[PDB]
C-alpha cells in the first residue's frame, strides 16, 4: 500500500491522434447501430 | 443527526480522487468497482430506479432536481426509436473542476454508472460529452471503456447479464453553453449549441430524436455504489432532502485550494478551515464567497459563518449549492471587477440564439464595466437591477438567469461599495 | 371529440391537442406579438417577443412554441405580460440602429409598430451599440445587416421552402451574425420572398429602394401573369406609376410567395 | 405580420386615368370618386349600400388563413425530412 | 475576429487539403458511432480532425468535412464559427491558452499573462515572428483549484508562477517537451501540505454491500 505518489502518469506520452486511435479501435467492440431508414434527412 | 461533516475515508464514493492509486481496471477493481454489475443489471429498472429514489440523490450539474423522479421519465416501454443516456462531462461552470477528478482517476466508476443507470433507463447506448480541451482526461476514459469492452463489462451481454450496452465519449469544440442539457444534445447531432424549448422534453424527444436522458458526471459516477450500499446508506448523510457526500472544489483566496469529498451540508466555515486550510490570512479577512460555481450569488461574510453546503440551507440564504465550487474571495479583492469578469465570461459564453441574453447580457457587461471604474450614476444601479430581473425567466436556457443571479448579488450585498465607488470618480473629474 | 377546452383571458375556447398557446389566442381575435414566428415556418421561439403569462404559473411560456394545455388560461393583457413584451422590446432595440428615415422598413415596419403598442415610449440604453458588415447576396435583395434582429426567419425560409441551405448564422452571443459566411448570392426563383418574412429593414428589395413610402401608395389587388399559376398579387402605385409587386394570400395558389420574375 | 387592417369590409371603385401635370408634373385626376373607400361591418351591409344608390358592384368572398398544425419537437425529427438542420 | 470568410491566395476554396488515408480509416469509425441516416452528427469531430492534420481550417477543409458528410456546406460554416478551438486562421506551433476567468484571476493570472508576453515579446492575439507561439485568454478551462493555469496545446500546466510558466516556454523553443500538470509541488488537486482525506486504503471488493444482492 503506497499513497506518496501519482499513478497517472500515463497521459504524459498521449498524442495528438491517441484519442482518435482508440476510437477506431473500439470499433470493432461496438453493437450495429439503428437506422432511421433513411440516408438523412434530405432524402 | 443535528450537524453534518466529518466524513469517515470509509465512507467516501470517489476514493481515487488524488489519482494515487491505479485508475486502469485492475485499480478500479481492487476499490470494489465492477463488484456484483451483473447481479444489480438483472434485479431490473425498477429495483435501480427504486434506490435511486430512496437515496434522494439529487443532481450534482448544478440544477439539483431529484434524480430518481427524473431517470423515471424513460422507464416507460420503447415506442420504436433507441432510447439514450448522455453523460455531461462538459465540466463548464467557472470555478467547477470536480468532474475532471472523476474522468481520469476514476473512469471505470463513471463507465459502470452508465451501465447501471442506463440499464435503469432501458437505453442502448451512452455517450459521454466532454468538453474537447478535457483531451487528456477522454484519452483515459478511452483507455478504461477499452478495458471494460475487453473484460466483457460493456457492451454485447454487458457483465454476463445478456444486456447489450456501448459507451460512446465524444469532445466538445469550446463552448459553456454546450454544458445545458438540450445545447448538448445539439452539439452532438453536428450543430450549434443553441439549447431548444421546451416541450418537447429529452425523456420524448433528445438527441437524434428520441429519448434521452441527460444525468452529470457525479450523478452517474456514484449510483454503482448506491445500488451496491443501498439507497439507505445514501440517505443517511446530510440533512432531510440533502442527501448524501459530496464532491467541493475549494479555489480562490485559500490556503489550500483543493477537491474534496464531504458530506452535505457541511458547515461553509468548516468546509474552509479543515480542508483548504482557511481564508488566506485568517478567517477575519474573508470579504465573500461564490458557495456553487460562478452562476450562484455571492454572500458575504457574515452568512458565510454559519451557512450550510447543501440545497435547501444556501437557498434560504439567496443564492444555490450549484456545482458546489466555492470561490473565495478576500479582502484585498476588488469585488466589484471580480463579479464583472464573470459577466464578461457570460457575454462571451451566451449562444446568441434568443433576444434577452444576446442583448442583455451584452449590455449588462458594457454597464459592468463602467461600475468597475465608478464611471457611472446612482441611478444606473437601479436600472442595472431591473435590466437582470428582464433576462432572468424569459430567456430559453438558464444561462441568462446565471448571468442576472451573480449581478443581483454583488448589487444586493455591496452596494455602497458600488456607490463609493462612483462618488470618487465624480471627485477626480469635477 | 378530441378537443381540449383553454381560457383565453377567461374566455372558454374549444382547440384540438397540439394547439399552441398563440394559435389558442389567435381563435378569439387576439393577436399575439411576434417577430421570429412565422405560420409557415418552423417554429424557432428564439425572439422572445411572443412571451404571454399562463394564470397560476410563475413562469411565462412562449406563446408561439408551447403547446396549451386543457384548462389554461392565458391572460395576454395581465401586469406581467406587459412588462415581458418591454423587455423584450428594450432589448431589440438597445442596438438596433436610428435608420428609419433612410430605411425602406419605415411604415411599414413590424419592429416600429409593435414598439408602439406593446414596448416602451423611451430609451435608457446608455452604451454605444453594435454594427456589422453589410454582405451582397444577389442583384436583388440589398442587406443592411445592422438592422437585423436575428430573427432567422430567412434563413429558415430558405432552407425550408425555397430548399436551399446557403444562409445561417456565424460566430455567436451578441456577434452572431446571419449570411452566407462566403461571398456568395442567394439567387434563386424564390429569394425575393426573404425581403416580405424580414421583419425589419435588414432584407430590402433592391428595385425598389428609396423609392416611395407604404402610406402613399394604393394598392391595387390583381393577378400575375408570368406564368400559369395565377399567383394573386397587390400592384402599389403612386400618383399613376407602378411601385412594386407585393404577395397577396391566397392558400390555395400561391399561399404568400411569388416568384422572382412575377416580383 | 399584423392583420388589424383585415376585420372590416371596403367598398372602392375602379382606378381611371391620370396624366401628368404640364407645369409641374404632379398626377391629375378628372375622377371623383377616385379616392373614395367606404367601410362596413359586412359583406351584406355593403352589398345593401351599392344597391341603393345603384352601382354595379362585385363581391370577393373573404380569404381568412386556414389553421396550421405547428410542432417545435418536429423540428428534431428521429425519421421525418421535418428535422431542421440548423437553429 | 472576423465571422465572414473573404478569399485571400493562401485561403481560398482552391487551397488544396484533403484528409490521409489514416485519418480516412478513423473518419470511417467516427462516423459509425451514430445512428445510420445521421451522419451531420459526425461534424464536429471530423472538423476538428481536419484541424489535427492540418493545424487550422481554411475553407477548403470546411468545404471536405461538408463534402464527406453529405452536410450542406454552409452547416459546416455554422459549426466553425461556433466554436472557440476551431482555428479559421493559422496558429502557432504551440498555442497558449491563458485563463483569465475569475478563480484564475483571483489567484493572480495577470501575472502570467504579463510573464509570457514579456518572455515572447508579443501581446494577446499574436504570434510570434518565427510562427512558434500564438497567445490568448480563454474561459475558464476546469482547472480552478489548481489556478493559475494554461493550456498549450492539448496539455495543461497549472499552478504555475511567473518563473514556471518562463521555464515551459524555454523548453518549447529548446524542441523539449514539459511535463502536464501542477508545478507547485502537489501531482493533482488534492490540498497541499498533506492529504486532509483518502489517507486510508481504500476497501475492497464487496465492503459495504447491502444484503439482497
Ligand atoms: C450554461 C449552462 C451550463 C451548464 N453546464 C453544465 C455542465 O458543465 N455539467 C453539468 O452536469 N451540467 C451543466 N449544466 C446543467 C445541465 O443543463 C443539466 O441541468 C444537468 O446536466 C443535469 O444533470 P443532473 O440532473 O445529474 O445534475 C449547465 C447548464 C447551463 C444553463
Ligand atoms: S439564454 Fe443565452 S445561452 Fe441560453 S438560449 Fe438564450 S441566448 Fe442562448
Ligand atoms: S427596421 Fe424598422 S425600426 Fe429598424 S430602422 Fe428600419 S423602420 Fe426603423
Ligand atoms: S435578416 Fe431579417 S429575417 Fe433574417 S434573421 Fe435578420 S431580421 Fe430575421
Ligand atoms: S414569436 Fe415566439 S419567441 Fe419569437
Ligand atoms: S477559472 Fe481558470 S480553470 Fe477555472
Ligand atoms: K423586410
Amino acid at each position: 500500500f503506497d499513497n506518496t505518489t501519482y499513478k497517472n502518469l500515463q497521459h504524459h506520452d498521449y498524442s495528438t491522434y491517441t484519442f482518435l486511435d482508440l476510437n477506431l479501435d473500439l470499433s470493432k467492440f461496438r453493437m450495429p447501430q439503428p437506422s432511421s431508414g433513411r440516408e438523412s434527412p434530405r432524402h | 443527526k443535528t450537524s453534518f461533516g466529518s466524513l469517515k475515508d470509509e465512507d467516501r464514493i470517489f476514493t481515487n480522487l488524488y489519482g494515487r492509486h491505479d485508475w486502469r481496471l485492475k485499480g478500479a477493481q481492487s476499490r470494489g468497482d465492477w463488484y456484483k454489475t451483473k447481479e444489480i443489471l438483472l434485479k431490473g429498472p425498477d429495483w435501480i430506479l427504486g434506490e435511486v429514489k430512496t437515496s434522494g440523490l439529487r443532481g450534482r450539474g448544478g440544477a439539483g432536481f431529484p434524480t430518481g423522479l427524473k431517470w423515471s421519465f424513460m422507464n416507460k416501454p420503447s415506442d420504436g426509436r433507441p432510447k439514450y443516456l448522455v453523460v455531461n462531462a462538459d465540466e463548464g461552470e467557472p470555478g467547477t473542476c470536480k468532474d475532471r477528478e472523476i474522468i481520469r482517476h476514476d473512469p471505470h466508476k463513471l463507465v459502470e454508472g452508465c451501465l447501471v443507470g442506463g440499464r435503469a433507463m432501458g437505453a442502448r447506448a451512452a455517450y459521454i460529452y466532454i468538453r474537447g480541451e478535457f483531451y487528456n482526461e477522454a484519452s483515459n476514459l478511452q483507455v478504461a471503456i477499452r478495458e471494460a469492452y475487453e473484460a466483457g463489462l460493456i457492451g454485447k451481454n454487458a457483465c454476463g447479464s445478456g444486456y447489450d450496452f456501448d459507451v460512446f465519449v465524444v469532445r466538445g469544440a469550446g463552448a459553456y453553453i454546450c454544458g445545458e442539457e438540450t445545447a448538448l444534445i445539439e452539439s452532438i447531432e453536428g450543430k450549434q449549441g443553441k439549447p431548444r424549448l421546451k416541450p418537447p422534453f429529452p425523456a420524448d424527444v433528445g438527441v437524434f430524436g428520441c429519448p434521452t436522458t441527460v444525468a452529470n458526471v457525479e450523478t452517474v459516477a456514484v449510483s454503482p455504489t448506491i445500488c451496491r450500499r443501498g439507497g439507505a446508506w445514501f440517505a443517511s448523510f446530510g440533512r432531510e432532502r440533502n442527501s448524501g457526500t459530496k464532491l467541493f472544489n475549494i479555489s480562490g483566496h485559500v490556503n489550500n485550494p483543493c477537491t474534496v469529498e464531504e458530506e452535505m451540508s457541511v458547515p461553509l466555515k468548516e468546509l474552509i478551515e479543515k480542508h483548504a486550510g482557511g481564508v488566506t490570512g485568517g478567517w477575519d479577512n474573508l470579504l465573500a464567497v461564490i458557495p456553487g460555481g460562478s452562476s450562484t450569488p455571492l454572500i458575504p461574510k457574515s452568512v458565510c459563518e454559519t451557512v450550510l453546503m447543501d440545497f435547501d440551507a444556501l437557498i434560504q440564504a439567496q443564492t444555490g449549492l450549484g456545482t458546489a465550487a466555492v470561490i473565495v474571495m478576500d479582502r484585498s479583492t476588488d469585488i466589484v471587477k471580480a463579479i464583472a469578469r464573470l459577466i464578461e465570461f457570460y457575454k462571451h459564453e451566451s449562444c446568441g440564439q434568443c433576444t434577452p441574453c444576446r442583448e442583455g447580457v451584452d449590455w449588462m457587461n458594457k454597464v459592468m464595466a463602467r461600475f468597475v471604474r465608478g464611471d457611472a450614476r446612482p441611478a444606473e444601479i437601479d436600472s442595472l437591477w431591473e435590466i437582470s430581473k428582464q433576462i432572468e425567466g424569459h430567456t430559453i436556457c438558464a444561462l441568462g438567469d446565471g448571468a442576472a443571479w451573480p449581478v443581483q448579488g454583488l448589487i444586493r450585498h455591496f452596494r455602497p461599495e458600488l456607490e463609493e465607488r462612483m462618488q470618487q470618480f465624480a471627485q477626480q473629474h469635477q | 371529440s378530441n378537443l381540449i377546452e383553454v381560457f383565453v383571458d377567461g374566455q372558454s375556447v374549444m382547440v384540438e391537442p397540439g394547439t399552441t398557446v398563440l394559435q389558442a389566442c389567435e381563435k378569439v381575435g387576439m393577436q399575439i406579438p411576434r417577430f421570429c414566428y412565422h405560420e409557415r415556418l418552423s417554429v424557432a421561439g428564439n425572439c422572445r417577443m411572443c412571451l404571454v403569462e399562463i394564470e397560476k404559473a410563475p413562469k411565462v411560456v412562449a406563446a408561439c412554441a408551447m403547446p396549451v394545455m386543457k384548462g389554461w388560461n392565458i391572460l395576454t393583457n395581465s401586469e406581467k405580460t406587459k412588462k415581458a413584451r418591454e423587455g423584450v422590446m428594450e432589448f431589440l432595440l438597445a442596438n438596433h440602429p436610428l435608420d428609419c428615415p433612410i430605411c425602406d422598413q419605415g411604415g411599414e415596419c413590424d419592429l416600429q409598430d409593435q414598439s408602439m403598442m406593446f414596448g416602451s415610449d423611451r430609451s435608457r440604453f446608455l452604451e454605444g451599440k453594435r454594427a456589422v458588415e453589410d454582405k451582397n447576396i444577389g442583384p436583388l435583395v440589398k442587406t443592411i445587416m445592422t438592422r437585423c434582429i436575428q430573427c432567422t426567419r430567412c434563413i429558415r425560409f430558405a432552407s425550408e421552402i425555397a430548399g436551399v441551405d446557403d444562409l445561417g448564422t456565424t460566430g455567436r452571443g451578441n456577434d452572431m451574425q446571419v449570411g452566407t459566411y462566403i461571398e456568395k448570392m442567394f439567387m434563386s426563383e424564390l429569394s425575393g420572398n426573404i425581403i416580405d418574412i424580414c421583419p425589419v429593414g435588414a432584407l430590402t428589395s433592391k428595385p425598389y429602394a428609396f423609392t416611395a413610402r407604404p402610406w402613399e401608395t394604393r394598392k391595387t389587388e390583381s393577378i400575375d401573369v408570368m406564368d400559369a399559376v395565377g399567383s394573386n398579387i397587390v400592384v402599389s402605385t403612386r400618383t399613376g406609376e407602378v411601385m412594386r409587386i407585393l404577395p397577396r394570400m391566397h392558400e390555395d395558389i400561391n399561399e404568400e410567395w411569388i416568384s422572382d420574375k412575377t416580383r | 405580420s399584423g392583420v388589424n387592417n383585415t376585420k372590416k369590409w371596403k367598398m372602392e371603385f375602379d382606378t381611371r386615368e391620370r396624366w401628368e401635370n404640364p407645369l409641374m408634373g404632379w398626377a391629375s385626376t378628372a375622377d371623383p370618386l377616385s379616392n373614395l373607400v367606404l367601410t362596413f361591418s359586412t359583406k351584406e351591409d355593403a352589398v345593401a349600400f351599392a344597391e341603393k344608390n345603384g352601382w354595379s358592384y362585385d363581391v370577393e368572398e373573404r380569404k381568412v388563413p386556414k389553421p396550421k398544425s405547428k410542432s417545435y419537437g418536429a423540428n428534431f425529427s428521429w425519421n421525418k425530412r421535418t428535422r431542421v438542420s440548423t437553429k | 475576429a472576423l465571422f465572414v470568410h473573404r478569399d485571400t491566395p493562401e485561403n481560398n476554396p482552391e487551397t488544396p487539403f484533403d484528409f490521409t488515408p489514416e485519418n480516412y480509416k478513423r473518419i470511417e469509425a467516427i462516423v459509425k458511432n451514430y445512428p445510420e441516416g445521421h451522419k451531420a452528427a459526425a461534424v464536429l469531430p471530423v472538423l476538428d480532425l481536419a484541424q489535427r492534420q492540418n493545424g487550422w481550417l481554411p475553407i477548403s477543409a470546411m468545404n471536405k468535412v461538408a463534402e464527406i458528410l453529405q452536410v450542406p456546406p454552409m452547416r459546416v460554416y455554422e459549426v466553425a464559427t461556433f466554436y472557440t478551438m476551431y482555428n479559421r486562421k493559422p496558429v502557432g506551433k504551440y498555442h497558449i491558452q491563458v485563463c483569465t476567468t475569475t478563480p484564475c484571476m483571483l489567484r493572480n493570472s495577470d501575472s502570467i499573462l504579463e510573464a509570457i508576453q514579456k518572455k515572447l515579446g508579443i501581446k494577446v492575439g499574436e504570434t510570434t515572428p518565427d510562427k512558434l507561439f500564438t497567445l490568448i485568454e480563454v474561459e475558464c478551462l476546469g482547472a480552478c483549484v489548481n489556478a493559475p493555469m494554461v493550456q498549450i496545446n492539448d496539455n495543461y500546466y497549472e499552478d504555475l508562477t511567473p518563473k514556471d510558466i518562463e521555464e515551459i516556454i524555454d523548453e518549447l523553443k529548446a524542441g523539449k517537451i514539459p511535463k502536464p500538470g501542477p508545478r507547485s509541488g502537489r501531482f493533482s488537486c488534492e490540498p497541499a501540505g498533506g492529504l486532509t482525506s483518502l489517507t486510508e486504503p481504500p476497501k475492497g471488493p464487496g465492503f459495504g454491500v447491502q444484503a439482497g444482492l
